[PDB]
């Protein structure tokens, strides 16, 4: 367009993009800043960095860039490269490891009255406190602080476009649900002087994690291992496999600890819920193995070297089985030949006595196993409910 | 320095426009002879099918504007000019991975008084070559570097392979140039063939940028030593350990433990192998084929050990030893397999009862021993059937893998070797 | 119109940003640095690099950019982009990557007397060699070395910024907005000017400003995820002494399974410890110790099982060993009577052999008791000592050992 | 040539590449947007990103770049650097990284009628949501949204590109067989193109290119499904093992070890989104629970096997169910010295008789265990077969639609 | 300084930075190149890349940049941006995947005589022929080749500053030790023409790896597994755990193979020392398992099916136990009743005979175990020494 060509030629002829767009140096540029959230790329719990794809809408008036439409064929709006005109140096104050200012210098829309609309894109990597205490049922509040880097509020004033960020074209995250979002403007003063306000706009987003991936991928196998380590106590000691079952459950828990460390964040600020439940499962399995060793020792108790204490006989043989209602447990040469037959008979007598004592020891061990099976199933249920119920009810 | 005056005359006084082709009339063609020199092969990581290479693009063309009379100046026979001052043919690697189409370092061009311009910029290229996993890790790949001129159509510039002379006859350089001294062989890959071809596509049109092509091919063979040492031999030995479950007596209650722990080790090897290969689905990799076969066979070994243990522990109180089973497993197969006064009356009644009980116990024990012999026979048959299958399968699979040399001649229908030792004609 | 426009067009007219603003020969530009730490992003032990977000404050005087306020309607401060001005080439020297410069080139605040205030933010990845001896109960001592990469001590004079006449000899951390890293906590943060006396006042490396960060790790993740499970699993080896020493006792099963679990933990920790080889980390020491203890206990289980399953046929139980261990530590009638005598004799022989078997079993039990006490003492003492050495690894009370000053505001 | 120099000097004397070419105030520039896919590089599901190597076939008309070839030795077209002419800021809007624009700035083709053609290449990383429910037997629907970042419908009018002999629009992604690499993990089922508007916003218009791609699950098939099937077979087999072997627990719990190892293998390959559970993860969890129940029932069988009258009293209902009822259904169906010597013999006989009765009751308990074990074998075989078959047909009935709907 | 401003204005007024700084085009610029190694960032054995942080010190004389200090207030040195003057295009010839030339265009020092000093920083990624034969006790020698890319020796000549690189400010690696370093200049000619030298300067560094990380992380667990391998032969067969112990040791080695795979380099040029040692450990464990299977089969042989060969009885029962010094092993109805008693006596005959034969088999198995224990301890010790001390004595 020849009209637009002439307009652009005459509109930047004596335009210095170093100078503020104010009629007088005592005035301030009023910039309307609006933030539009396009996508939540990721949340890094370990480094406490939130990555978002945004459009940073900025509006201000530049009196030097106005023209009369009647002199240029009725043109009212033109597009100019953003690097041709003065721009506000908005900086993400809580930038973690990304770009501090806008780097994509897209074209801006210039109105014949000097009103400018600039909406560059950006990737914000902002630092925010991640609270891994109820992980994976955790809610995060991560913010974006924006302000003019080198001007105070008497020279360049920024105000929010609306009280909430624009999430009209937001993409559903698939890992996070956006509970709430708002934008606030702050006035900050210093001991220097109370006539020089410093302005910032903070946008915060309340994010709730969708706890389906972590539940299925971590918590369910832990529940399985807790149940199995409880189950070990129904296995008879005669089948020489109590140690096999218990220690193989421990080995599976170790492999799954490898998996867990692969999956959950490696933070150290606090113990997550999964960390607590994993440690509880580990202690449960270890206690199960120790008590199984104790039971195996009691079951193979030699009657020749050991005699059953009276209190053990009174407790585990007399009273406890009576209260276990659901169980099904019980509540010439002829002289030499004659002497040999007598010897065989008396050896059978001794063997029978020893077998009776050993069977009493085995019965005591079996009753102890019944008690521990009931107790450990109760502990598994109580611990599983207790570790998660507070958070689940909290939601 | 007369070079300053010469360059001022060439570029400033003559009004050299670097955005205009060096042609006297806008119907001629600029011929750009290009060659590729492989500085080193960096990587062919198979997970994302990317070939990283350090190459030096050799460029050559004529520029009638950059001609001068060497006598009119001092005897200047060569100049060095930055590429940003002169017209440069933008030749880009089209099949790149990372978004790097251009050369890495824009070095000076060399200009002769006759207008001959040579340009040798170095580059790091990340081109995409698909991975053929069929014979992994005894495989050879055929990775390609495709260069196109996207700034001009074929009616304006023609790409050609550079030519060289030996005894007065020029021949095209139809290969990637590798300096035998400077080149260091890659840690994993050995280069077998390195042809170069100028490709025309007749289904396109000359007035387009998709009509011409210069492609450099790298037929490289993997060196299978890391995988043979760390992956193949331990898996083979641990797998063959499962055959010992049959030679392990059922009285020693550890047949199942041995076989299942062998299966666990094979699962660990599967975990190791899954990370080494891309996700493609053209074919199952050779090591994947072997892992599948040997895991299936170890599962068969476990099942048959379970069957043997089921047979070994049968008793007359729960099972009946039929005559058919006795004939099959106690007579036929072991031969085939070459296997190896009231008081005294009361006393008399009591001793008669004792004798009867002992006789019944002896009969019970001998029939249990018969069941044990049946189990032993089944073990021997299982070993004789499965161990040869396991050994032969492993041997056949890995000799088929070891018999996978490259075809010794690229471009199957072409009789030319494309070797630097024998240029055409 | 904006008088700033006329003022700036006057100032930058005939202004060469290549020229140091040295007024005359032998005039040295004073450049003052003040580092503000915004975020301690990470300290990657594998790469031995510390990533930080800082706002570096650089102050100097440029006599060419001075103006008389009365001539410009009382304007005493203007903003000029840093790319149009001379800048002291203050860079981070000990960067792992090639990033010497700041990240964002902010405008420079220019005062009417020539004073210039530049506050560019920067993302820095600096070299921090790792002291691996007490990992993960360790504290690191990372430093940020700042110097001019262009001008030497004869041209610029780097100094620490001074506030109210007191030198700011520390990294500034704003107490409210600063967020803890979550794995590292800052104990000391001194700042000082250093000299390389091996050089002269030339070479641009003679003088430097160093900011130190003595940070202590918070090893909660390792304790909950590695240390506690590893200790719990390793302690199981002492239980083998209460299992019976026969088939079905499963001494070897338990001990070797614990050793296999320790191997799994070895793999898990191999992914966390740094690859430097100047010291063995504390956690690596503990894994080696528990693996060696597990091997010894497997050997002892094998020895006990060998002893307890001895038989009068394979070995002879000499009375010396018993004292050492069980001490300090009609023809038809004739045929029938012959058969009865033989039966009695055979039963007697079987009982004798069995009896000597239980003798061997008792010896094995005594060995179990003694070796259990020894092994429990060994494991407990070793674990306590190893994980108590780490607990006493405290940060020094002073940032510099012989320096009495604390270097804090 | 010299005439090219003169023509370029004439064309760009007052030409401003910042100005959109509009004959009259209010005119709209027609921009044709086409796409040529050279390579579908990656569809990383962990980050929900597609990498492609593409050409943008852009064409528009610039009235300022008009000349009469008869006056310039018949120069019909020029190759001008792309930065010297106005171009619409056609960018990929749904990019995952921050790179909106093209990567390679090939120079434009300008014809004497003013028709400008531009075919830049780029490596684009667009963001498409992954439907993780039938993974890895899944088809994905990944789009590429192209529009002018700056100009709206009041300034430019987007259109579809024309074919080689421009007569009708191409409403598809163009694939050139000379330069196109099959991904090897993804098959392109449909590749339509369509223009999209927005009811709320009348100034919005884009050209979207849709790629309907189906995964080839062979890698996952092998590396997860075959071992899972083998482990399920072992879980069934544990019930054929006799309790006297002392090997049931080894088999079942080592099968559990194998399942959790396969879970470790698969952890680093499944996408971490929480909208659904991929069918492979559901199959692993079903196998894990089946193996856990095999462990539980093996413990139950071992407990029943090792019972004796000295510890338990056999209830009537167990005898009725497991000894009388089930086996036919499961096909099992089972002088002072002389007086002293006489007393000793009598005592020995009584001991043998008591031991025989005890052994008979123990055999009853062991038979109950055997019958229960066979019942578990049949039940687990049926359950495992039905579950695996159901999951496999569910996965295999997942096919991309015949009509792309776009 | 106004003097320095005027001087810089005069120096570059007619200065063309594309021309070589020679009075006559037949002359050559002499450039003194020195390399200052600051830090050895990393060595990549698999990809054969060494990354180093260096400074490329370049000195030369530019005749066009002379001035008289008296005419400019006595100024003798100035700092100029390197982009303003002719620079030598030095290229790292053996660059792997970094930058070929200098990318940090820092300022340079210029004297009044035209002498120029330029020390830009750079990150060199060089291609390094890695020898893994003696890994991790390996010494690596690899180089940095530098030269002028587009000029031959008759136009631009480069001379080393010293005989060896400057490691004055070299940070200690913590993984490598600088054994030696030197720099050599080479003249290369081509069949074209012997009047056109092509120069390069090659700096080589001899590095010795510090073998502590790999030792404690790989070799020690291999030593434990090797020691545990032969321990199964002292475990009696009566305890049903020979296979359990040996196969669990094999599983531990297989799991440790994850650590070896993730720690050692994945090159195929040669088998590393610890690769040989681990393959030895694997074959050792597998041999132990096979021979343990054979021993268990021997111990359970039944007299009914197998009869002891005469040579086995001669060797393992009579010969070897004598020469085993370490071991302590030794070297009406009445007629029916009568008939039944006779039957019991003869059955005990048969049982005693069979028990004695099975005892002989068990004794043979035990003797074989003792011999195997001695042999396997000897083999373990000898194999460990042979694998490692051969390289270790050289150090
Ligand atoms: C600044 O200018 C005013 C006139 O506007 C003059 O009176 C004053 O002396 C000047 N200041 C200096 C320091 O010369």
């Amino acid at each position: 367009s020849e009209h637009e060509t002439r307009l652009v030629a005459n509109l930047l002829e004596n335009y210095n993009k170093v100078i503020r767009p104010v009629e007088h140096h005592t005035h301030f540029v009023d910039i309307t800043v609006g933030l539009q959230l396009i996508q939540l790329i990721s949340v890094d719990e370990v480094n406490q960095i939130v990555e978002t794809n945004v459009r940073l809408r900025q509006q201000w008036i530049d009196v030097r860039l106005r023209w009369n439409p009647a002199d240029y064929g009725g043109i009212k709006k033109i597009r100019l490269p953003s690097d041709d005109v003065w721009l506000p140096d908005l900086v993400l104050y809580n930038n973690a490891d990304g770009d501090f200012a806008i780097v994509h210098m897209t074209k801006l829309l210039l109105d014949y009255t000097g009103k400018i609309m600039w909406t560059p894109p950006a990737i914000f990597k902002s630092y925010c406190e991640i609270i891994v205490t109820h992980f994976p049922f955790d809610q995060q509040n991560c913010t974006m602080k924006l302000g003019i880097w080198t001007y105070d509020g008497t020279k360049v004033s920024i105000s929010p476009e609306s009280d909430r960020p624009d999430l009209s074209t937001f993409m559903e995250s698939g890992e996070w649900v956006m509970k709430d979002y708002r934008g606030w403007k702050h006035w900050v003063y210093y001991t220097c002087c109370p006539d020089t306000p410093y302005l910032d706009i903070t946008y915060h987003f309340i994010m709730q994690r969708i706890p389906l991936y972590f539940v299925v991928n971590v918590i369910i196998p832990c529940l399985l291992f807790s149940f199995l380590t409880g189950l070990v106590f129904y296995l008879p000691t005669d089948s020489g496999e109590k140690m096999t079952l218990s220690i193989s459950v421990l080995l599976s828990l170790t492999v799954f600890l490898l998996v867990i460390v692969e999956l959950i964040p490696s933070t150290s600020s606090a113990v997550p819920l999964i960390g607590k439940y994993m440690l509880f499962t580990m202690i449960f399995v270890i206690s199960s193995i120790i008590i199984t060793v104790v039971v195996i020792n009691t079951h193979h108790r030699s009657p020749s070297t050991h005699t059953m204490p009276q209190w053990v006989r009174k407790i585990f043989i007399d009273t406890i089985p009576n209260v276990m209602f659901f169980s099904t447990m019980k509540r010439p040469d002829v002289k030499s030949a004659i002497e040999g037959v007598k010897y065989i008979a008396e050896h059978m007598k001794s063997d029978e006595e020893s077998s009776n004592a050993a069977e009493e020891w085995k019965y005591v061990a079996m009753v102890i196993d019944h008690i521990l099976l009931c107790v450990f199933m109760l502990i598994c249920i109580i611990g599983t409910v207790s570790v998660f119920a507070g958070r689940l009810i909290e939601l | 320095n007369e070079e300053e005056r010469l360059i001022n005359d060439l570029l400033i006084v003559n009004k050299y426009n670097k955005h205009v082709r060096p042609v006297k009339h806008n119907n001629e063609v600029v011929n750009i002879a290009l060659s590729l020199t492989l500085s080193n092969l960096i990587s062919l990581k198979e997970t994302d099918e990317t070939l990283t290479s350090n190459v030096w693009m050799d460029h050559a063309w004529y520029d009638h504007r950059l001609t001068w009379n060497a006598s009119e100046y001092s005897d200047i026979s060569i100049l060095r000019l930055p590429p940003e001052l002169v017209w440069i043919p933008d030749i880009v690697l089209q099949n790149n991975n990372d978004g790097q189409y251009h050369v890495a370092y824009f070095c000076n061009v060399l200009v002769r008084p006759n207008g001959y311009v040579t340009w040798l910029p170095p580059a790091i290229f990340r081109s995409s070559c698909p991975i053929n996993v069929l014979y992994f890790p005894f495989d050879w790949q055929n990775c390609s570097l495709k260069f196109t001129a996207l700034n001009y159509d074929a009616n304006e510039i023609t790409m050609d392979l550079m030519t060289d002379t030996i005894d007065g006859k020029d021949y095209p350089i139809e290969w990637i140039i590798i300096d035998p001294e400077a080149f260091t062989e890659n840690g994993e890959w050995e280069i077998i063939h390195k042809p170069a071809k100028k490709n025309i596509y007749p289904d396109k049109f000359p007035n387009g940028t998709n009509y011409q092509d210069v492609t450099f091919y790298l037929i490289i063979r993997r060196k299978p030593l890391f995988y043979v040492i760390n992956f193949i031999t331990p898996c083979v030995l641990i797998s063959f350990l499962a055959s010992l479950a049959f030679y392990l007596p059922a009285e020693s209650g550890e047949k199942m433990s041995t076989a299942i722990s062998v299966l666990l080790a094979q699962a660990v090897f599967l975990l190791l192998t899954s990370q080494r290969l891309p996700e493609t689905a053209l074919a199952v990799p050779l090591i994947g084929k072997y892992l599948m076969f040997i895991m299936s066979l170890v599962t068969g070994v476990i099942v048959n050990c379970g069957i043997v243990l089921n047979f070994h522990f049968r008793t007359p109180s729960t099972h009946v030893l039929s005559t058919r089973v006795k004939q099959i497993f106690l007579e036929k197969l072991p031969r085939i397999l070459h296997m190896s006064h009231d008081e005294i009356k009361s006393g008399i009644d009591s001793t008669n009862y004792i004798v009867k009980q002992i006789k019944e116990k002896n009969a019970y024990d001998e029939e249990v021993g018969n069941w044990n012999l049946v189990g032993q026979t089944i073990d021997r048959l299982s070993m004789f059937i499965i161990t040869p299958v396991m050994v032969l399968g492993t041997i056949f699979i890995f000799v088929m893998g070891n018999f996978n040399h490259p075809p010794a001649k690229p471009f199957e229908g072409d009789p030319f070797d494309y070797s630097s030792d024998h240029p055409r004609c | 119109e904006n008088e700033e426009g006329r003022l700036i067009e006057k100032l930058l007219g005939d202004y060469d940003k290549r020229i140091i603003p040295a007024k005359t020969l032998d005039h040295i530009i004073d450049v003052t640095l003040k580092l503000t730490l915004t975020n301690l992003i990470s300290l990657n032990e594998k790469e031995e690099a510390l990533t930080t977000n800082v706002w570096i404050e650089i102050q100097w005087n440029d006599y060419r950019l001075s103006w008389n306020t009365s001539e410009y309607e009382g304007i005493d401060l203007v903003r000029i982009p840093s790319e149009l001005l001379w800048l002291p080439d203050v860079v981070l020297e000990n960067n792992v990557d090639g990033q010497f410069e700041v990240a964002y080139y902010a405008n420079v605040l220019v005062y009417n007397d020539g004073s210039m205030y530049w506050l560019p933010p920067a993302i820095y990845r600096s070299t921090c060699p790792i002291a691996v001896t007490y990992f993960p109960f360790d504290w690191q001592n990372c430093s940020l070395v700042f110097r001019s990469q262009t001008y030497n001590a004869h041209e610029v004079n780097l100094q620490l910024s001074a506030e109210e006449g007191e030198a700011v000899e520390w990294i500034h951390i704003d107490p409210e907005d600063f967020t803890e890293n979550g794995e590292w906590t800052i104990r000391h943060r001194p700042a000082k000017k250093n000299y390389n006396w091996q050089l002269t006042k030339d070479d641009t490396d003679f003088q430097e400003i160093i900011f130190f960060l003595i940070i202590q790790r918070k090893p909660l993740f390792y304790i909950i995820n590695i240390i506690a499970p590893c200790v719990l699993i390793s302690s199981l080896v002492v239980l083998v002494y209460f299992l019976p020493a026969q088939a079905g006792g499963q001494k070897c099963t338990l001990s070797i399974s614990v050793l296999l679990a320790q191997t799994i933990f070895l793999f898990l920790i191999a992914q966390k410890v740094p690859e430097t080889s100047l010291n063995v980390p504390l956690i690596g020491k503990y894994l080696i110790f528990v693996m060696f203890v597990s091997m010894l206990i497997v050997m002892n289980c094998v020895i006990v099982l060998n002893v307890s399953l001895r038989t009068p046929n394979t070995h002879s139980l000499s009375e010396k060993i018993k004292h050492l261990f069980l001490g300090f530590l009609a023809p038809e009638i004739k045929s029938c009577v012959e058969a009865c005598n033989f039966i009695a004799k055979s039963t007697k022989e079987q009982n004798d052999s069995g009896s000597e078997n239980e003798n061997w079993v008792l010896i094995g039990k005594v060995i179990d008791k003694a070796c259990f006490w020894i092994a429990l003492l060994l494991f407990s003492i070793g674990t306590l000592a190893i994980f108590l050495t780490g607990h006493f690894n405290q940060v020094p009370e002073f940032p510099f050992p012989g320096d009495p000053r604390k270097y804090v505001p | 040539s010299v005439m090219e120099d003169t023509l370029l000097s004439v064309l760009f004397e007052t030409y401003n590449p910042k100005v959109r070419p509009a004959q009259t105030v209010g005119d709209k520039v027609t921009v044709r947007v086409g796409l040529t896919l050279t390579n579908l590089l990656i569809l990383n599901e962990k980050i929900e990103e597609m990498t492609t190597n593409v050409f943008l076939n852009l064409a528009w008309t610039d009235y300022r770049l008009q000349w009469d070839p008869a006056a310039y030795e018949g120069i019909k077209d020029l190759r001008i650097p792309s930065s010297d002419v106005w171009q619409p800021d056609i960018v990929l809007m749904n990019n995952n990284d921050g790179s909106f624009e093209i990567t390679l700035h090939v120079n434009v083709l300008v014809q004497h009628t003013g028709a400008v053609s531009w075919q830049p290449s780029a490596i684009y990383r667009s963001s498409c949501t992954i439907k993780v429910m039938y993974f890895p037997f899944d088809w994905q629907n990944c789009t590429m949204v192209f529009k002018s970042y700056t100009y709206d419908t009041s300034e430019v009018t987007l259109q579809h590109a024309l074919d080689a002999k421009g007569e009708r629009e191409v409403k598809e992604i163009v694939i050139n067989k000379d330069a196109f690499t099959e991904n090897g993990q993804w098959s392109i089922e449909h590749k339509p193109s369509r223009k999209n508007w927005r009811s709320d916003d009348p100034s919005y218009e884009d050209v979207t290119f849709y790629l309907i791609i189906q995964r080839k699950p062979l890698f996952y098939i092998v590396y997860t499904i075959i071992p899972c099937i083998l482990i399920s077979i072992l879980a069934i087999l544990v019930f054929y093992l006799p309790p006297d072997a002392g090997e049931k627990m080894s088999l079942s719990i080592s099968a559990l070890l194998a399942v959790t190892v396969f879970l470790l293998l698969l952890a680093d390959k499944v996408p971490e989104t929480s909208l659904s559970v991929p069918i492979i993860i559901r199959y692993l969890m079903f196998i894990m629970i089946l193996v856990a129940f095999s462990v539980i029932l093996s413990v139950v069988v071992l407990n029943l096997h090792h019972r004796s009258p000295n510890t338990h009293t056999m209830p009537n209902w167990i005898r009725q169910i497991f000894i009388e009822t089930l086996p036919p259904f499961l096909w099992i169906q089972r002088p002072q010295d002389l007086k002293e010597a006489v007393e000793a013999i009598k005592y020995i006989a009584e001991q043998l008789e008591s031991a025989s009765e005890f052994d008979d009751l123990k055999k009853d308990w062991q038979y109950v265990a055997m019958v229960a074990d066979r019942l578990f074998l049949y039940v687990f075989f049926v359950i495992c077969s039905i579950g695996t078959f159901s999951i496999f047909l569910d996965a295999s009935h997942n096919v991309p639609p015949d009509n792309p709907f776009a």
